[PDB]
């Protein structure tokens, strides 16, 4: 996570202070083999939830950056667990197998690790990401992608 | 985001800036305030400059001491919606001073 | 019209986060426009597609 320290202390204000809804955009695209044929080698599209000002979810993505908590955030609605990958490039969620679009998305457990190397403030920082309801393999987040 | 289309009054202030060039008002005319966008571009690199320290340092010596002319180049290259229409997804062009 | 004449000054930088200790540095270059006035940490490009 390459975050410019003033980029950092900007994005931790706007959480724990910001009035404004923080969009928490998931993106996916899917690169396709144009020698396998279609005329579209790119399908993506995007998710996006309101973190809502004074939300539990802000507040805990919040004291994530502050690095003194174990506390992963649990952010509902975030993963698409069943997206179509049309001969188009829009990346379309299906909405058969999620029939109540965003409330069937899976909630995400977001970490942030940081590694430092006890000293300084080197802090080689990077997020991890599981499924809520991770059981077997909670390093993996299975995305089902009908082609 | 950073990409802003512009305003019915970003439009006119462009056609204001430019109405002493009627070549400029010539091209200007020629697009919608949906045509034109604004990328506003982050002056703070978005990447840690990566360079290896002898990079680093050919680099400081050809600034220094090197009699050949170091070309800066700055490239722009746009992404665009196939889902859209056309059939290049990326237009990029380069200037080299 | 004048091309490269009429193509806009930038000022460059270099950021040094080095956090007070060793040469761990970590680099990255800032770019702005000459004449920014507000929003200098902004480069508006206006592009015609």
């Amino acid at each position: 996570w390459r975050i410019s320290p003033p980029s950092r202390a900007q994005m931790k204000r706007e959480l724990y202070n910001g009035t404004a809804d923080i969009t928490l955009r998931f993106t996916w695209n899917f690169q396709r083999d144009l020698a396998k044929g279609g005329t579209v080698e790119y399908a993506n599209e995007k998710h996006m939830l309101a973190l809502a000002p004074n939300s539990t979810a802000r507040r805990q993505l919040a004291s994530l950056l502050e690095g003194t908590s174990d506390q992963s955030v649990v952010i509902p609605n975030l993963f698409p667990k069943y997206i179509r990958a049309p001969n188009g490039p829009e990346a379309n969620p299906v909405k058969q197998l999620q029939p109540n679009e965003e409330a069937d998305y899976l909630g995400v457990r977001i970490q942030l690790r940081r590694e430092q190397g006890a000293g300084a403030t080197g802090f080689l920082e990077w997020w991890v990401i599981e499924l809520q309801e991770c059981r077997t393999d909670c390093n993996l987040l299975p995305m089902v992608i009908f082609s | 985001p950073s990409i802003i289309p512009f305003t019915a009054q970003a439009y006119e202030e462009l056609s204001r800036q430019f109405d002493p060039q009627p070549l400029a008002m010539q091209f200007i005319s020629q697009y919608s305030p949906e045509d034109i966008v604004t990328a506003q571009i982050e002056g703070s690199s978005g990447a840690l400059w990566r360079i290896s320290p002898p990079s680093r340092a050919q680099m400081k010596r050809e600034l220094y001491n090197g009699t050949a002319d170091i070309t800066l180049r700055f490239t722009w290259n746009f992404q665009r919606d196939l889902a859209k229409g056309g059939t290049v997804e990326y237009a990029n062009e380069k200037h080299m001073l």
